[PDB]
C-alpha cells in the first residue's frame, strides 16, 4: 500500500458519461445531449504528449 | 428510511404460461419510457441522505 507500477501504457481505456435515470429502458434510441451536466471530450490527434 | 409499502398480490396458483413475459415486457418497455417523465411521482423514490 503506497506503492504503483513505474510506467503505464494503457491509453485505450473504455471511458463513458452515465446518465442517472437510465434503469429500464433496453432501447437504441438516440437520447437527446441536453439534459446532461457534463460531456466527454474528443481525443485530439496533435503530436503525442 | 421511508419507502411505500408495496404489499404481495394473492398468491393465485403458478400456470407457467410463457405468454405473460411478453406482456411483462411490454408493460416494463412502457414504464422505462415513462421514467424519462413521471420521475416526481411518489413511485420514484429515490434513496435520500
Amino acid at each position: 500500500k503506497g506503492v504503483h507500477f513505474d510506467s503505464c501504457n494503457l491509453d485505450d481505456l473504455e471511458w463513458r458519461v452515465d446518465d442517472s435515470n437510465a434503469n429500464n429502458d433496453n432501447n437504441g434510441g438516440g437520447g437527446s445531449n441536453q439534459e446532461r451536466s457534463f460531456s466527454l471530450l474528443p481525443l485530439q490527434k496533435t503530436n503525442t504528449p | 428510511q421511508l419507502q411505500v409499502a408495496n404489499l404481495p398480490k394473492d398468491h393465485q396458483i403458478q400456470d407457467s404460461s410463457h405468454h405473460q413475459q411478453i406482456q411483462q415486457q411490454e408493460q416494463q418497455q412502457q414504464q422505462q419510457q415513462q421514467q424519462s417523465t413521471c420521475q416526481d411521482t411518489i413511485f420514484s423514490i429515490k434513496k435520500q441522505k
